[PDB]
């Protein structure tokens, strides 16, 4: 039904996605929420620069979930550091469900849309996700009615808008009641990113190691002695193996738990293993010295 | 609804059964005590290749028994 | 997907959405044939009645 | 106090309709293989906060319907129906009222009285004592009556069992309640238990 | 507490309420809301056994008290035994308005069912009302059905019945009172039931139904 609204593009940021990440996974099952720091740009941007976490409760995501203690508290803290940011919106995470809301959980969102209109809930799937590209949607959520007239599209102008299915015709369903699915953009560069990529600069020390000469005699041992066992096999498959069904192929030459896959497989370790473990030797004996 | 299930129950054990000659292992060891009141499709060979035999002890060997229980 | 699931006595898929056909399996079975299996009767050659 | 009793609703309904397994084997930390009390045979995770040491195969667990995740740990199991035969121990009937049939009374006590206070009896003789014990006699006698009216002047705990309607047409369901009782004694030791009327089994 | 029966909702899962006991369908289509007296009149004759029939199960209802005092243990069932046409029906209309109490009606019969295992649970609920409905008297018919047992049936021998059998000595028996649960038993013959039974705590009084004479013949005319 007529009304004029536009629809709020969330745009996270990089630190504030791994900390949904974080508090989602720690919840399971049990459903968390918490609560969205960030700014108010443009005329629908809202960015979320870092998240906080209002309490694990079994009553979560819900009114009571969010605790006026925490609130407080931070605020007064915040102040100090020198950004005492708005409250964009709030996050919270579903692990026993997927994207749809849960029935407390819309009375929850409207609360949020009470103080700022420009207030979002994002939902957070870690073990009820079917994406690795991370399940995340965002919903403003607004009424029944404006889906069914056909006004819904009219507001949300300025979006492209997706539609994804974790679980099923009945998410999908809760999905168009509610606001789908608004874009999510991503506030990222390259010293971020760099920080992502790290693992060990213990790297270091491990390039150069190598093992005791008994340990290098164990693996090379090993490998020779499994070899012989797949190798009679190996005799049948290449005066064989006409057919190319991989059903018949199976029972017929031990296609499956074949003897070429793993006989290859095989002398590759061995090969790269002795390799790495010898020219390592070598380099650090001149070096040293 | 009983009576099918305990059917069922057993066609799946036969056909279980049948699949260990493949592999190394050692089939179904059972006890018929009443013979009558048990299926003789169950006592069939083919699955069965030694049948146990106990008979009553006689004398000699019941004496010794009763020494090893006192 | 599959014509010859309209075919009578053919065991069928079925994938659900209203119970509806999908197709028909390759893989069927009778009692009759069933019963001769879960026995494993003996089988024996001219040999062993022989003499 | 009465916002206090609402507030647990909301978590079934968040977890949409809770139900009751047991964990059959761990598999690894994280997944453990649970059979279900309800029916299917399910594969499990763990909340981070609840330990898995806790969880055994001789208890139950409790699974979040919609993601199969172990919520928290549950008591050992036991049927409804052996609560209401321990309770059942005072049926009334005093020592008098089974006079006379005094010599078979102390009959009865070397076999289920001694072992209670002092197994050590018997293994001083190098015997186990001798196990289950048989009451019968043509009718009006009170063959019922005795195992009862010792029951109750003792007042330890015995499990009386009507074990004619015990069997049922369900198929499984005859079964558990017969299994649970014995484990049941185990676990209070010491007990006794009296099943009456099991000419029907 | 367990075995107590509790609504749960099956679609999202709460505990409504708490539900109060159930008692089958099978046995509440047999009960009655007490039929008109024929009383003692209408059966004519028949003194001598109208004189035991009053003392064993009337005068405790009613005067109970006195019945302490004495110190003795009412009956926990009575028995009619002697062939068909004597008036046994007619008899037990009139005890009932006597008493005034319940005659719960009970069918030998309708305790074996068709269910299994089932129709044994039918003995325990029907016994279990009658201490619920208030003191009461249960008018047994046809107890021949319930089982005689001489079983050591090598081959079947049924056994809905022999559960039910067990199950009904089980209720006479003072786990449960028998003070409050009196029987008034007809059957036609003593032959056919076994003295498992009959007993004399069980049934207490054996009362034989003779034929008319020949004077409670023009009574009954």
């Amino acid at each position: 039904a007529p009304a004029v609204d536009t629809a709020e593009q969330v745009y996270i940021s990089s630190l504030a996605l791994l900390k949904m990440l974080k508090h989602g996974r720690a919840g399971v099952p049990m459903e968390v929420m918490g609560l969205m720091l960030g700014e108010f740009v443009d005329d629908y941007t809202v960015r979320v620069i870092d998240v906080f976490a209002m309490p694990q409760s079994g009553t979560g995501v819900s009114v009571e979930a969010v605790d006026p203690v925490f609130q407080a508290k931070m605020l007064d803290m915040l102040k100090q550091t020198g950004r005492p940011e708005m409250v964009v919106g709030w996050y919270h995470s579903h692990p026993g469900f997927g994207c749809w809301l849960s029935g407390v959980d819309i009375n929850t969102q409207q609360s949020f849309e009470a103080l700022s209109e420009r207030a979002v809930a994002v939902v957070v799937d870690p073990i009820q996700s079917v994406k690795g590209k991370v399940v995340i949607d965002a919903f403003r959520l607004i009424n029944a009615n404006m889906m069914v007239l056909g006004h819904e599209p009219r507001q949300t102008t300025s979006n492209l808008g997706h539609l994804n299915k974790p679980s099923i015709q009945a998410l999908i369903h809760g999905l168009n009641r509610h606001y789908y699915s608004i874009t999510i953009n991503y506030r990222k560069n390259e010293l971020e990113q760099k920080m992502l990529l790290n693992l060990h600069k213990k790297s270091w020390m491990e390039g150069l190691t190598l093992q005791d000469y008994s340990e290098h005699c164990k693996h090379n041992e090993s490998v020779v002695k499994e070899m012989l066992e797949l190798a009679k096999n190996y005799n049948k498959a290449v005066e064989e193996e006409d057919k190319m069904t991989p059903e018949q192929l199976a029972i017929k030459n031990v296609g499956k738990q074949d003897p070429k896959r793993h006989l290859e497989e095989h002398v590759d370790v061995l090969m790269t293993s002795n390799i790495v473990q010898c020219l390592a030797a070598m380099l650090d004996t001149v070096v040293f010295k | 609804g009983a009576d099918r299930e305990v059917q069922r129950i057993l066609l799946e054990l036969l056909n279980q059964m049948d699949g260990f000659d493949q592999n190394v292992n050692v089939k179904v060891i059972m006890a018929t005590n009443r013979a009558d009141t048990l299926d003789p499709a169950l006592l069939r060979p083919g699955r069965l290749d030694r049948k146990i035999e106990f008979p009553l002890p006689d004398r000699r060997q019941k004496r010794l028994i009763f020494s090893t229980i006192t | 997907i599959d014509i010859n699931d309209v075919t009578p006595n053919c065991r069928v898929a079925l994938r659900n959405d209203s119970y509806t056909l999908h197709k028909i399996l390759p893989n069927k079975v009778d009692p009759l044939v069933s019963l001769m299996m879960v026995e494993k009767v003996p089988d024996s050659t001219y040999e062993m009645i022989g003499g | 106090k009465q916002y206090e009793k609402s507030e647990n609703d909301l978590k079934a309904l968040q977890s949409v309709g809770q139900i009751v397994g047991e964990v059959l084997k761990q598999l690894t930390e994280e997944k453990f293989i649970v059979k279900a009390t309800n029916g299917p045979r399910y594969v499990v995770g763990c909340r981070r906060q609840l330990d898995k040491s806790k969880l055994k195969p001789g208890t139950r667990v409790a699974l979040d319907m919609t993601t199969l995740t172990i919520m928290r740990y549950l008591p050992r199991e036991v049927d409804p129906l052996v609560y209401n035969m321990s309770h059942e121990d005072p049926g009334n009937v005093s020592y008098s009222e089974i006079g006379g049939l005094s010599e078979q009374i102390r009959e009865l006590r070397e076999v289920i009285e001694l072992p209670l206070t002092n197994p050590e009896l018997f293994q001083r003789v190098g015997i186990i004592p001798p196990k289950g014990c048989l009451l019968y006699g043509p009718p009006g006698t009170g063959k019922t009556l005795l195992a009862r009216a010792v029951a109750s002047q003792l007042d330890c705990n015995f499990l009386k069992v009507v074990s004619s309607s015990i069997v049922d047409k369900y198929i499984g369901e005859s079964a558990r309640l017969i299994r649970e009782m014995f484990n049941y004694a185990r676990d209070h030791q010491p007990c006794i238990i009296f099943m009456d009327e099991i000419d029907a089994i | 507490k367990p075995g107590d029966l509790v609504g749960v909702n099956k679609d999202s899962y709460l505990i409504l309420e708490t539900l109060p006991t159930e008692y089958d369908s099978r046995v509440k289509a047999m009960e009655v809301d007490e039929r008109p007296t024929e009383q003692y009149s209408d059966i004519g004759g028949l003194d001598k056994q109208i004189q035991e029939l009053v003392e064993a199960i009337v005068l405790p209802m009613n005067h109970k008290e006195k019945f302490e005092n004495l110190g003795i243990q009412p009956p926990k069932g009575v028995l009619m035994y002697g062939p068909p046409g004597t008036g046994k029906t007619l008899l037990a209309r009139a005890c009932a308005a006597q008493t005034k109490a319940t005659f719960l009606k009970l069918a030998g019969p309708q305790l074996v069912q068709m269910f299994i295992g089932d129709g044994a649970k039918l003995v325990r609920d029907a016994f279990a009302l009658a201490k619920e409905k208030a003191p009461s008297i249960i008018f047994i018919d046809e107890l021949d059905a319930i089982g005689t047992k001489r079983f050591d049936s090598e081959k079947a021998g049924d056994r809905e019945v022999q559960r039910t059998m067990l199950e009904l000595l089980n209720q006479l028996d003072g786990f449960q009172p028998n003070t409050q649960v009196k029987v008034i038993a007809a059957t036609n013959r003593v032959d056919i039931l076994d003295p498992a039974l009959l007993r004399s705590g069980r049934l207490d009084r054996k009362i034989e139904f003779p034929m008319p004479n020949e004077e409670a013949r023009a009574r009954i005319m």
